[PDB]
């Protein structure tokens, strides 16, 4: 049972640390989207003021 | 996204009422106009008076 939990804890966190850099890729395609949100919230709220 | 959809909610809101405020000016210029050739009438009634 003990070299069990090493086994699969180790697989796990190995799983978690790839997950983590996967994440990046995800968190630069959210910050591109971001970026198109924050300028689409900036071209309304300068049409907002137009009206 | 929900600022966005906030935003895009206020500016159709704004379209509509200034909408709503262009046709109560456009009837009120309108009757503004007509209350112009009244203050004319009026003022023909007064001097007819004097």
């Amino acid at each position: 049972h003990r070299t069990v939990r090493k086994i699969e804890g180790n697989l796990l966190w190995y799983q978690q640390l790839q997950h983590t850099e996967a994440q990046r890729t995800a968190e630069e395609e959210q910050q591109q989207r971001r970026k198109q949100l924050c300028k689409e919230i900036l071209e309304l709220r300068a049409e907002l003021h137009h009206l | 996204e929900e600022e966005v959809k906030a935003l895009q909610k206020q500016k159709n809101l704004h379209i509509r009422r200034r909408n709503k405020l262009q046709m109560v000016e456009s009837g009120n210029r309108q009757m503004c106009l007509k209350s112009k050739d009244k203050e004319e009438e009026t003022g023909r009634a007064f001097q007819e008076v004097l």
